[PDB]
């Protein structure tokens, strides 16, 4: 089994929908996006284009932030997914410099630190993030989403890496990707790659696919179709 | 950190509630998840016919408005009787009842002093619900001056929908069939209204669709089209015209909606007239006329001398679009149309609609689908008592229906609002003083232009009241702050959206157990002020309440404030869940229903309903406007004066039957070009939900999802020829000046700008609103804000306040 996206750069908008669903799934510290994007213009005006193109994770075939770390927390699954043992990384960062997609973040700062402030702009008039907190019942984010603790920290430490799961744990409950059920045009599709009927199988093979960085090769099994924009006409 | 067994996982098992998401004006059915009483996900509601699952990405920074730690939890009063941007206004915490008495005791006064008309109702947002607040509330008071917000946002758009095919209002555009799109400013997969719906299926449509994006600027929409054409703005009207001129010379308008020369030979000759009697319309009026008076001469060489657009384009589009009949829609912004002349190039734009019969059509466009949704509550006026009566007859304080406001809603004189105005009837105390004002989801100093004007006219109102949920730029100026219950997620309401041939009706609930100490703005607070009015002597309104809104199945009025919030959503509902809807689309067999589902969609739109029955004063789509002369013929008949009086009163250049027919205005500027060189293209971020995302992290995170912006930064965006021109690089620090204002963000250099022009989101700038919006809270804003560069400047036929096309500016480094 080897589980990877597709996504369809012509159904693709460039909304950012993906990303903040993942914020929304993955209780993400602020400035940590699992899902984020790399944006493109191209030509001196008129002539102008511009792509956005959706990454994340690419849960590679020959991983090699897997193959670099020392504890053994970044690993595969029999999914084909890279997933971390969060309880063992020691934050030595040596998957950062190995994964070719700086799609790893580092938890240097406290997540959700900015919920402990109890100032007020307007005294005992409006609240504030920590009285927010109070009032919710939230330990870190009034926003902290508890399903992510079936298999991962639902708030990381400090001193932690961290990036997209493939939204393991909603895949453990037959369940989609959040920035897959999050986006309008259904442009993300996964499936398992191993099997040649499944959606992203033909997809592959009904359209070009592109992969970013093929020559790092990690074997990534997020597949682009397609194109964002069309050639001009006239 | 092991991973839980089964029995205890959490993923999957919370409650979706469905609400209604309100970031624009596509108010998309959505559901929460809700898991330990928090509001954890927001989604499309499955069951909408409009949008489905799809959502545009602004339904996520929903939890962080709910959530929002800038949020107020208590009414409050300010204790600095100054009012200002320079005045603290020392807010202290109140109760409601006291917060409500003071309002209610400033109203009673101005009844017992026969001036009921100098209380004023503000409305920004809204719901479906709104008519007791806004109408009736104001009304039974005595005031006619019940203010929406609608001139500040597209009133000039429905301009050529109205006055061409009787719909003063919005169509829905029919991507999934169309094979020719042609948008004048309008950029449907980050704003416009139905983004999740236009999202789902833009990509998808440039594969039977060719698509042309006319907007000064690289849009998202532009970026995923065939053919970008970078207008100046202001110019539009001149490419759609000649559009229309190459399609008559062509012989390639929709005959079986227009209709054809008698003696089947094409008789339009660039330049030379035709004889009316030669040509049979169908279901159009005017054509000819049309051409006589103007379109024969506007040809695609002198559009490109206007424009530089090349001819040999603007004919390639013009005979495309003949092809594709009726299979095209033609869009207008409010970028194209909210201009001091920019009726005509709503008309303009539209007139290409029917022109190639896309009106009604597969592949067009078309008004949404008929719903039975209740929008009013009962008729007050046996509430009525003679101050009131006397008073709802005053003039309007925004001086709708004067000689240069005609303000032609609907072909009525002084029919529509014109809210920008407002602010200078009250600093001028023109047409008289207001001393109480109630406001609610609205921040006027921010969002219409050159808002000063409402610093000034709030800090010259004796008591003002502000319903909002955020300390925003208007409440600064409230002598009384009632804090609302967040309309997504702590409301009752009803909303509807169009799109995908249907229309819909969805519901607004509480997900969410209420956070603070907070008051839902249309039903309970005016609720609460109507027993309040009661207790104090005057008790019209609580009387109407408690006679008029009753339950739909019990006839009983509400018992309390929750159980009334509810009771306004049942009421307006009932013909949906209540009587079989069957006729009109779904059947819903109880209000429990109803709130599960969320939505009721109608049924499809039927594909040329209208054709032969517009609502036109000719019942044809109407090329020559005998409507428009219609209701210009009223507003100069009441004002004994000529039409073309009432055009050069407000500063159209139309005379004679250019009054009537799709034709070129040169765009209105203000300011000398050598001082001030650049044009502003103003634009709206697709991650603002409205003026509110401004204080939600996660706006700032992935702001530059808007082509051309940066992450965590306001910028304005400059061609690289004109950052070099004017010294500019990449993150400078800016000042832009206008003839009006100034702000100051960053620079970023983007080659998808128009040289000439600067292009720049709407949306920060805030000063107030909190602590993430802003830099210091109450003084120093984050960002620029747009307004305070764009002068005071209306469409004075249709009222709308102008953002664009006008607006001169320099910029220098700071
Ligand atoms: N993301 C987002 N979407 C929204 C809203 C929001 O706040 N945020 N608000 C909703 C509401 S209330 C409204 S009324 C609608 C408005 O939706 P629209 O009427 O479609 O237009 P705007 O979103 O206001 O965008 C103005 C656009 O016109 C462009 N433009 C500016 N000047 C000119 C000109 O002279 N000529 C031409 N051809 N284009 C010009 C700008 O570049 C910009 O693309 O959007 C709704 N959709
Ligand atoms: N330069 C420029 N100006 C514009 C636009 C643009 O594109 N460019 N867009 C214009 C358009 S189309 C529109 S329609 C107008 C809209 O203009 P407004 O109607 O003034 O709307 P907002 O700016 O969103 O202000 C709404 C305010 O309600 C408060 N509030 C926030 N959330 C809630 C809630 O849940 N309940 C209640 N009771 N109050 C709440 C806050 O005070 C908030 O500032 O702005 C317009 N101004
Ligand atoms: S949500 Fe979909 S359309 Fe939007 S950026 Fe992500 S992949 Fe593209
Ligand atoms: S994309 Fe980077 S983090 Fe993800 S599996 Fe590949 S190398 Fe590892
Ligand atoms: S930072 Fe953590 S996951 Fe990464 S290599 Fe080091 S121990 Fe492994
Ligand atoms: S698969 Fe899940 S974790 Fe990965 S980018 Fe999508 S939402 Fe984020
Ligand atoms: S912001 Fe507008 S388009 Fe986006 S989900 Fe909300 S109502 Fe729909
Ligand atoms: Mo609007």
């Amino acid at each position: 089994m080897r589980l990877g996206m597709v996504i369809d750069l012509q159904k693709c908008v460039g909304c950012g929908g993906c990303s903040l669903a993942c914020k929304t799934e993955n209780n993400t510290n602020d400035g940590i996006h699992w899902s984020h994007h790399i944006a493109t213009t191209e030509g001196t005006f008129p002539d102008v284009k511009y792509t956005y193109i959706p990454t994340l994770c690419n849960h590679c075939d020959d991983a090699p932030c897997v193959k670099v770390c020392p504890t053994g927390a970044m690993h595969k699954d029999k999914r084909g997914l890279t997933l971390q043992n969060n309880d063992e990384c020691i934050g030595c960062k040596k998957c950062m410099n190995a994964c070719p997609y700086g799609v790893i973040s580092f938890n240097a700062a406290t997540p959700h630190r900015r919920w402990q402030d109890d100032s007020e702009v307007v005294a005992n008039g409006t609240v504030s993030p920590l009285m927010l907190l109070k009032r919710t019942g939230a330990t870190a984010t009034p926003n902290e989403n508890p399903e992510r603790g079936d298999t991962y920290p639902m708030i990381r430490p400090k001193r932690t890496t961290e990036k997209c799961t493939f939204c393991d744990h909603r895949l453990d409950k037959g369940l989609n990707p959040a920035c897959v059920d999050a986006c309008p045009s259904e442009a993300r599709v996964i499936g398992d790659l191993d099997d040649p009927q499944s959606k992203v199988s033909q997809l592959i093979k009904l359209h070009k696919p592109m992969q970013l960085k093929p020559e790092a090769g990690t074997g990534p099994r997020v597949f682009y179709i397609r194109s964002f924009g069309v050639k001009t006409a006239y | 950190g092991a991973e839980l067994p089964a029995p205890l996982r959490r993923t999957g098992v919370g409650e979706w509630l469905a609400t209604t998401c309100q970031g624009c004006t596509s108010w998309c059915a959505k559901q929460i998840y809700v898991m330990d009483g928090r509001a954890l996900k927001v989604r499309g509601n499955p069951n909408s016919g409009v949008h489905g699952m799809s959502s545009c990405p602004r339904q996520h920074l929903s939890l962080q408005q709910v959530y929002d730690p800038d949020r107020l939890r208590t009414p409050m009063m300010r204790t600095n009787p100054k009012k200002g941007r320079d005045q603290d206004p020392k807010f202290v915490p109140i109760s409601w009842d006291k917060a409500l008495d003071m309002l209610a005791d400033k109203i009673i006064a101005l009844r017992v002093a026969n001036e009921p008309h100098k209380y004023a109702l503000l409305r920004g947002r809204y719901s479906h619900i709104n008519d007791l607040l806004y109408k009736k509330m104001t009304n039974l008071i005595g005031s006619p001056n019940n203010i929406s917000h609608s001139s500040v946002c597209a009133e000039a758009h429905k301009m050529g929908p109205y006055y061409l095919d009787g719909n003063w209002g919005y169509n829905q555009y029919d991507v999934k069939n169309a094979k020719f799109i042609l948008s004048f400013g309008a950029d449907p997969i980050a704003s416009n209204r139905q983004v999740s719906f236009y999202s789902q299926t833009w990509g998808d449509s440039l594969d039977h669709a060719k698509v042309v994006v006319v907007d000064p600027r690289l849009s998202a929409s532009a970026a995923k089209a065939h053919k970008w054409i970078p207008i100046e703005p202001g110019q539009d009207s001149v490419l759609a015209l000649a559009i229309a001129h190459v399609a008559l010379v062509e012989g390639v308008w929709h005959k079986p909606f227009v209709g054809d020369f008698i003696e089947g030979k094409n008789l339009f000759k660039a330049g030379k007239t035709v004889s009316v009697e030669s040509f049979k319309e169908t279901h159009t009026y005017g054509l000819v006329e049309w051409w006589n008076q103007a379109l024969k001469d506007y040809t695609p060489e002198w559009a490109s001398k206007i424009t530089g657009i090349d001819p040999k384009t603007i004919i390639a589009i013009a005979k495309d679009m003949g092809a594709a009949a009726p299979a095209v829609q033609v869009w207008t912004s409010r970028g194209a149309v909210m201009q001091a002349r920019g009726t005509y190039t709503s008309i303009s734009c539209h007139a290409l609609n029917g022109l190639f019969g896309g009106i009604d059509s597969k592949g067009g466009l078309f008004p949404g689908n008929k719903t039975p949704l209740l929008k009013e509550y009962p008729e007050a006026k046996a509430y009525m008592d003679e101050i009131a009566a006397k008073g709802v007859k005053k003039e309007k304080i925004d001086q709708r229906g004067r000689l240069e406001f005609p303000a032609l809603a609907k072909g009525k004189s002084g029919g529509g609002v014109i809210t920008a105005n407002a602010a200078n009837g009250i600093r001028n105390q023109d047409p008289y003083e207001i001393k109480v004002m109630l406001a609610y989801f609205n921040n006027f100093n921010f969002s219409n232009p050159e808002g000063q004007r409402w610093d000034e006219a709030l800090s010259k109102v004796d008591f003002m009241a502000h319903i909002t949920t955020n300390v925003s730029e208007f409440s600064w100026f409230a002598d009384v702050l009632l804090p609302s219950s967040h309309h997504m997620f702590e409301k009752w309401g009803v909303l509807d959206s169009i799109g995908n041939g249907v229309a819909q009706i969805s519901i607004q609930q509480p997900s969410i157990k209420r956070l603070w100490d907070t008051r839902i703005d249309e039903s309970e607070i005016p609720y609460m002020l109507a027993k309040k009015l009661a207790d104090k002597g005057f008790d019209a309104p609580w009387r109407y309440i408690n006679e008029q809104i009753v339950d739909p199945e019990t006839g009983k009025p509400a018992a309390d404030e929750a159980e009334f919030a509810k009771l306004m959503v049942r009421y307006l509902t009932a013909p949906l869940w209540k009587e079989d809807a069957s006729k009109y689309g779904d059947k819903l067999s109880s209000w429990d229903e109803f709130v599960q589902k969320g939505v009721w969609n109608s049924s499809p739109y039927k594909l040329e309903a209208r054709w032969g029955k517009f609502k036109t004063e000719t019942t044809k789509f109407e090329f020559y406007s005998k409507t428009l002369e219609k209701a210009l013929q009223s507003h100069a008949d009441k004002h004994k004066v000529s039409i073309d009086e009432v055009m050069k009163a407000c500063d159209y250049q139309a005379r004679g039957h250019l009054a009537f027919i799709p034709h070129y205005e040169e765009p209105y500027r203000f300011g000398d070009e050598s001082e001030f060189p650049l044009l502003l293209v103003d634009q709206k971020s697709r991650l603002n939900k409205e003026g509110r995302t401004a204080n939600s992290p996660w706006y700032y995170e992935f702001k530059d999802v808007d082509p051309g912006d940066v992450a965590n930064e306001d910028v304005a965006k400059f061609n690289p020829i004109d950052g070099k021109k004017f010294g500019l690089k990449d993150g400078d620090e800016i000042r832009i000046t206008s003839p009006v204002g100034m702000l100051t963000c960053k620079a970023k250099l983007w080659e998808g700008v128009r040289p000439g022009t600067v292009a720049k989101c709407f949306g920060q700038g805030h000063w107030a609103y909190g602590r993430y919006a802003s830099a210091k809270f109450g003084v120093t804003p984050r960002g620029g804000s747009n307004n305070d560069l764009i002068a005071d400047r209306y469409d004075r036929l249709s009222g709308a306040s102008a953002f664009y096309g006008h607006i001169r500016v320099r910029v220098e480094k700071v």
